[PDB]
């Protein structure tokens, strides 16, 4: 009848890791450097 | 907010295409130029009756200069 505490903790940890990875997917202001 | 697009390495396919095009063009542009020059400056032969008392060479029965050669 809902999330168990172990499921809650696992989901919280996985969500934090996923959000960190998705944030890391962003591009810096210079990332597409072009060769001469 | 630009994001990173995950793609398979397209460097090798592009390199192969560039190399194939380079070699084909390297050997074909001179061929096309020579064919055009031969056509423009050495036209095809003209049909004519065989003159009396004359036998033609085996290669004198074709009209295109490249085919004759
Ligand atoms: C690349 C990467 C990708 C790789 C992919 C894989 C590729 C693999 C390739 C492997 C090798 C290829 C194998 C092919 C070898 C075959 C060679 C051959 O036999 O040549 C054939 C043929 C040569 O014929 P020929 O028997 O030697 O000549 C007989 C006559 O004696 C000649 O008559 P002539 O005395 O009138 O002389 C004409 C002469 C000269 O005629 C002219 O110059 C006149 C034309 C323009 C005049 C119009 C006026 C313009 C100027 C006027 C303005 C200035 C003055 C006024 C200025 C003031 C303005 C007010 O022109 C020519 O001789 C033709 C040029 C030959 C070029 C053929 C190239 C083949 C080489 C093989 C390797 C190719 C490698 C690819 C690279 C090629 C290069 C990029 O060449 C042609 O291709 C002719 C094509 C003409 C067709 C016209 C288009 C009509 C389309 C109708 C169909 C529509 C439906 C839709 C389809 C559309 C599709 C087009």
């Amino acid at each position: 009848s809902g999330y168990t505490p172990d499921e809650k903790l696992r989901l919280q940890q996985l969500r934090e890791l996923r959000r960190r990875w998705l944030k890391d997917q962003e591009l810096s202001p210079r990332e597409p450097v072009l060769p001469p | 907010k630009r994001l990173f697009i995950i793609k398979p390495s397209g460097f090798y396919d592009r390199r192969f295409l560039k190399l194939m095009r380079f070699y084909i063009l390297l050997t074909g542009i001179p061929v096309a130029i020579g064919i055009t020059l031969v056509n423009v400056f050495i036209g095809e032969a003209e049909l004519a009756d065989i003159p009396e008392g004359y036998v033609p060479e085996h290669w004198e029965y074709f009209k295109h200069p490249i085919s004759r050669w």
